[PDB]
Order: C-alpha cells, then structure tokens, then sequence
C-alpha cells in the first residue's frame, strides 16, 4: 500500500523547472556558446554555395 | 535545495530574461530569413 | 507561486548575477576570436578579398 | 548570494567596462567594414 508516481507535466506551464536542474550560472554560457557553434556551421553550408554568399568577385 | 541549487524565485526570475531574450532573438532571427528569401529565394 | 518581470537593456547587468566573469569572461572573449577567425577564413579564402592575393 | 556570487555592485561595475569596451570594439568593428567595402565592396 505504497508508491510514488510523478505528476504528468504539461508544458510549457512547468518550463521554468529546468533551472532547478540546470544551473544557469554554469550552463548559460555553454548554451549560448553552442548556439554559436550551430550558427557558424549553418552559415558555412549556405556560405559555400556562392549563390547565397555576398562576395562573388 | 534542488539539483541546480537555485530557488524557485531564481529559476523563475532567470527564466524570464531567458525567454525574453530568446524571443527577440528568435524574432530577429525570423526576420533575416525574410530578407534572405527576398535577397536569395530558396526551396 | 512566485512570478516576475524583466526590462532590458536596463536589466542587462543582472547577467553577471548569473554568469561569473572571473570564470567566463575570457572563455567568451575567446569564442569571439573563434568566431572572428571563422569569418576571416571564409573570406580570406575568397582569393579576391585578401591583401596578399598572390 | 546570487547564482554567480557577484554583488549588485560587481554586477554593475563590470557591466560598465564591458559596455565600454564592447562599444569601442563594435565601433572599431563598425569602422572596418566601411574600409573593406571601399577596398572591395560586395553586395
Ligand atoms: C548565406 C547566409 C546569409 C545570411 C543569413 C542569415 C540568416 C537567415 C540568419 C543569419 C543570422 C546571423 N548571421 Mg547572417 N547571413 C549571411 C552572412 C553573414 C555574415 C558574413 C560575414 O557574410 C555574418 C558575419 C553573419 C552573421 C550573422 C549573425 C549576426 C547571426 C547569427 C548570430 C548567432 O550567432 O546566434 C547564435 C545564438 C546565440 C544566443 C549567441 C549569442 C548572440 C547574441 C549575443 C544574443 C543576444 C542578443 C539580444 C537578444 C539582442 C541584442 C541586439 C540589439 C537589441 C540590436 N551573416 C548571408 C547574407 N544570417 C541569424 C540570426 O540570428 O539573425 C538574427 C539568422 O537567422
Ligand atoms: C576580407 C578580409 C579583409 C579583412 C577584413 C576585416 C573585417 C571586416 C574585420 C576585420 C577585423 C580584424 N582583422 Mg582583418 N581583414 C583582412 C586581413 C587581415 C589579416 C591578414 C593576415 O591579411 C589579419 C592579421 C587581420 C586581422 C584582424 C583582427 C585584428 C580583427 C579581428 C579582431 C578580433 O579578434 O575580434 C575578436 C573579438 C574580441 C572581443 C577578442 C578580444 C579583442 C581585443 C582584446 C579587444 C579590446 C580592445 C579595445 C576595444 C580597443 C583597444 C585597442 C586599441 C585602442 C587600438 N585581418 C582583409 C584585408 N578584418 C575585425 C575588426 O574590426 O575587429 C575590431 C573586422 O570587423
Ligand atoms: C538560404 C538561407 C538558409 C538558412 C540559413 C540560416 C543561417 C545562416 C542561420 C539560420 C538560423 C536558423 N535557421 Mg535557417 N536557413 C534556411 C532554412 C531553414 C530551414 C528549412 C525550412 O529548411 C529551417 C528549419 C531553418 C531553421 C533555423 C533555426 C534553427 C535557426 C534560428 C534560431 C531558433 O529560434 O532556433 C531553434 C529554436 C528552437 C529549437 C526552439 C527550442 C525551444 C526550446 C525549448 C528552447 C530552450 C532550449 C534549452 C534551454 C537549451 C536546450 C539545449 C541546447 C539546445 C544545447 N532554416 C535557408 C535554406 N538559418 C540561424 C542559426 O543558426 O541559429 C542558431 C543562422 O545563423
Ligand atoms: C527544452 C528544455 C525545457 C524547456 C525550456 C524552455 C525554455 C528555457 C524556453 C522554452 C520555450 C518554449 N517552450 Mg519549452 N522546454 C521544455 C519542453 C517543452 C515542451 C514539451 C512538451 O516537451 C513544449 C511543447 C515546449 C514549448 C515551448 C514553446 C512554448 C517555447 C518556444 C518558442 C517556439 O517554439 O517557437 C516556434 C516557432 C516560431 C516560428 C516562432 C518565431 C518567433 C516567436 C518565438 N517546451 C523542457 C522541459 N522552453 C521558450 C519560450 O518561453 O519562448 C517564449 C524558452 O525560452
Ligand atoms: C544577452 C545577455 C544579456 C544582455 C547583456 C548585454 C551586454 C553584456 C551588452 C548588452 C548590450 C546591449 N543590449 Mg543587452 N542583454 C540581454 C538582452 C537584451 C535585449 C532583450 C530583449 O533580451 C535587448 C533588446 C538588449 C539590447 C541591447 C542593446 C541596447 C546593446 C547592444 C548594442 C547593439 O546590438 O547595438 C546595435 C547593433 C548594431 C549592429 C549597430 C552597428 C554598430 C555601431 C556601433 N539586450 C540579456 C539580458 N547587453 C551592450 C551594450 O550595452 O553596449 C553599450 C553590451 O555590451
Ligand atoms: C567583405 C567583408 C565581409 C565581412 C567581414 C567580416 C570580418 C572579417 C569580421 C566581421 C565581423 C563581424 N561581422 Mg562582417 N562581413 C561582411 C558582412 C556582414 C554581414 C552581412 C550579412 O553581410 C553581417 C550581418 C555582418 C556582421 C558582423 C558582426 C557579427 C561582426 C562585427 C561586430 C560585432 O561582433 O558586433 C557584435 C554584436 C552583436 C552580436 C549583437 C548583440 C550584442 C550582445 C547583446 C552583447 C552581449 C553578449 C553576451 C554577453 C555574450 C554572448 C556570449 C557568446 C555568444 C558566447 N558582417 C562581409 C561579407 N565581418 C568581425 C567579427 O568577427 O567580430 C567578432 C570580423 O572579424
Ligand atoms: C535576477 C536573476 C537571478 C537573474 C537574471 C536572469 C538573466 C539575466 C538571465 C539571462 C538570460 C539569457 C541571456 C538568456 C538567453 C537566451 C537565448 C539567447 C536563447 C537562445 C536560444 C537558442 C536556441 C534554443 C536555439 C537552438 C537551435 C537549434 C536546436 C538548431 C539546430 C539546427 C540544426 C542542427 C541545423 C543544421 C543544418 C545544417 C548544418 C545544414
Ligand atoms: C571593478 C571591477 C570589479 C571590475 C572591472 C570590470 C572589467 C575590467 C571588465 C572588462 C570588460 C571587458 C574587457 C569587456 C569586453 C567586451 C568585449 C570586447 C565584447 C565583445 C563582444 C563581441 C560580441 C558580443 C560579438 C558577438 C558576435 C557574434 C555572436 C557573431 C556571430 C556570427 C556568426 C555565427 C556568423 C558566421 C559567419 C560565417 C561562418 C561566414
Ligand atoms: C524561425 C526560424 C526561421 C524558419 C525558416 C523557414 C523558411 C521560411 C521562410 C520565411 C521565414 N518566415 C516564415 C519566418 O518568415
Ligand atoms: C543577417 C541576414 C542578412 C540578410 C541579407 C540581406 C541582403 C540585402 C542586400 C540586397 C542588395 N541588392 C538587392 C541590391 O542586391
Ligand atoms: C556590426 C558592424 C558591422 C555591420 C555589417 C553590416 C554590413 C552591411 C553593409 C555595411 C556598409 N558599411 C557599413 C560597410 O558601409
């Protein structure tokens, strides 16, 4: 006669509860740094088909 | 105390600036796809 | 329970209430190099836009 | 404490030099593009 089941969470109501798990003081910048790593990569792939590169001679 | 160690009030106060920053970012971002599509359509 | 609000660029400085500069300033000054080098490469490789250009 | 452990003043005094250095950087940064455009325009 005992169990512990967790509340089915409906997002984004409970969205903030992340920072109870992820300490932004440690991870905000790792995050921001990786959105950069992403942005840089996507940039390369479209920067390389010169049709979308702004230089072209 | 939680895993991250923040309060409810820190997580909530933080999350505000996050999603506020996020949106204007994702709005700024949404804008450039417009321009590019004008400038160089794709698909 | 508690809710809240922001308003930057006023509240901008509350950043360093989250991100400690003594730990993270140089790491992000560094990733601008990393960015600024990544940009240069993609244009220095465009042989028209560099000073040496053969 | 704060999440970062700084104080209201350190959070504020620092942000000032950051803005200050940022600006004169993104002003220098603004400057260069002018010249590159003259040395070799693009769009
Ligand atoms: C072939 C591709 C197209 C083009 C299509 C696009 C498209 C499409 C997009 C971009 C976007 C960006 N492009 Mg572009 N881009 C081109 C060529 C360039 C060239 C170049 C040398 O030729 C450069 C330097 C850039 C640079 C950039 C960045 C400014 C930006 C990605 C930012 C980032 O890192 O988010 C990484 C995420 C982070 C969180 C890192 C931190 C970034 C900042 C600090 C976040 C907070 C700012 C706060 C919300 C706002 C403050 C600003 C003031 C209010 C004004 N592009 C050509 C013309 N580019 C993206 C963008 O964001 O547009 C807005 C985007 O959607
Ligand atoms: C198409 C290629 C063009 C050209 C177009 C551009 C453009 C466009 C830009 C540059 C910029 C830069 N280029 Mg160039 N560049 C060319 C060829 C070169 C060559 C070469 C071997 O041929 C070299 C060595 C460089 C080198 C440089 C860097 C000095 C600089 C990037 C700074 C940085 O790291 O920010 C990374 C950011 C950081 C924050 C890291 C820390 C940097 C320092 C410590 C900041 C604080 C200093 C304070 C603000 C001011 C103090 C200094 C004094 C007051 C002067 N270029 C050719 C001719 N180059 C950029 C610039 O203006 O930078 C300012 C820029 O916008
Ligand atoms: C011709 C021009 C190119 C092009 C050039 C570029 C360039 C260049 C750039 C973009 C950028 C973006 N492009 Mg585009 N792009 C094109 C076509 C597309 C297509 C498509 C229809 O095929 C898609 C899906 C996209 C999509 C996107 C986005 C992923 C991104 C903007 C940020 C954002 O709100 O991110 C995703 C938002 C979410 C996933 C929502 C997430 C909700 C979560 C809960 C937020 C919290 C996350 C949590 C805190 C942290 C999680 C963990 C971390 C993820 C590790 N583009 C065309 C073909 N695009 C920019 C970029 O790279 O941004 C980073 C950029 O610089
Ligand atoms: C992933 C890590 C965390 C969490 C952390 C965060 C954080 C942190 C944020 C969000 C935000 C978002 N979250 Mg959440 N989120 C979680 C899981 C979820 C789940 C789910 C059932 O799993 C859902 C449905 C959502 C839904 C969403 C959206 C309400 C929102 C992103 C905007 C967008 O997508 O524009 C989609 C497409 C467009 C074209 C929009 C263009 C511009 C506007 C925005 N999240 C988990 C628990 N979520 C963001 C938010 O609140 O934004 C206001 C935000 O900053
Ligand atoms: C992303 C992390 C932090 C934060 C920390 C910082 C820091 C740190 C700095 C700023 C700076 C600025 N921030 Mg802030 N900022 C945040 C969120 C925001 C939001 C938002 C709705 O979320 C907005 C609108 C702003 C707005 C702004 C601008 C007023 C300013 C950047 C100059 C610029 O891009 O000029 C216009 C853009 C151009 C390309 C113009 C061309 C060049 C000329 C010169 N920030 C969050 C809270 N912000 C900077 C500042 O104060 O400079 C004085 C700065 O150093
Ligand atoms: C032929 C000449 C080339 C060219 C050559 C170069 C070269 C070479 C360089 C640049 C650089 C830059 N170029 Mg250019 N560039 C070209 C065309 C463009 C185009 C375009 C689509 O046509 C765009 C949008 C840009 C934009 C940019 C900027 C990203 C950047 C200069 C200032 C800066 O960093 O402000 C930054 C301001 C913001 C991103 C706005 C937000 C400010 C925030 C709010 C401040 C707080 C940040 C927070 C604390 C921490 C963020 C954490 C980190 C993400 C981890 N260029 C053409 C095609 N350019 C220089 C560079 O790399 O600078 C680093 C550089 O070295
Ligand atoms: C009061 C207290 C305590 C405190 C205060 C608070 C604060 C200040 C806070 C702060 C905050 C902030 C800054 C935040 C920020 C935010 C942001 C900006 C965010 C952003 C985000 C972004 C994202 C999420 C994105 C993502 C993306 C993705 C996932 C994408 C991907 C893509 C792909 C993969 C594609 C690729 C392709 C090819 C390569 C081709
Ligand atoms: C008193 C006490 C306590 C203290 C004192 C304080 C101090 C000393 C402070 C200091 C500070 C400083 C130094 C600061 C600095 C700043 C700076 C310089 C900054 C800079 C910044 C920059 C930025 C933000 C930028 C960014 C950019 C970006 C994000 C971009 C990106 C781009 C892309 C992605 C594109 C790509 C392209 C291709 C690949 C082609
Ligand atoms: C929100 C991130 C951008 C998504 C790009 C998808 C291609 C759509 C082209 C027009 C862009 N948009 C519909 C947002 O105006
Ligand atoms: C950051 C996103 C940049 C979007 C690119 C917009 C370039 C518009 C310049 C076009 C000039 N023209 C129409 C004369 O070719
Ligand atoms: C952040 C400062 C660099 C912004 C680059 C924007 C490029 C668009 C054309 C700029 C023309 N110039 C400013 C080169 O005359």
């Amino acid at each position: 006669m005992s169990e512990y089941r967790p509340s089915r969470p409906s997002n984004p109501r409970d969205d903030w509860k992340l920072w109870l798990v992820v300490n932004p003081g440690t991870w905000l910048i790792p995050l921001l740094i990786t959105f950069l790593a992403t942005a840089l990569i996507v940039h390369s792939f479209v920067f390389t088909h010169e049709a979308y590169n702004p230089l072209t001679y | 105390n939680s895993i991250s160690g923040l309060t409810e009030e820190q997580a909530k106060e933080f999350h505000e600036q996050f999603k506020v920053v996020f949106t204007t970012f994702v709005v700024l971002a949404a804008a450039a796809h417009f321009l590019v599509f004008l400038w160089r359509p794709w698909f």
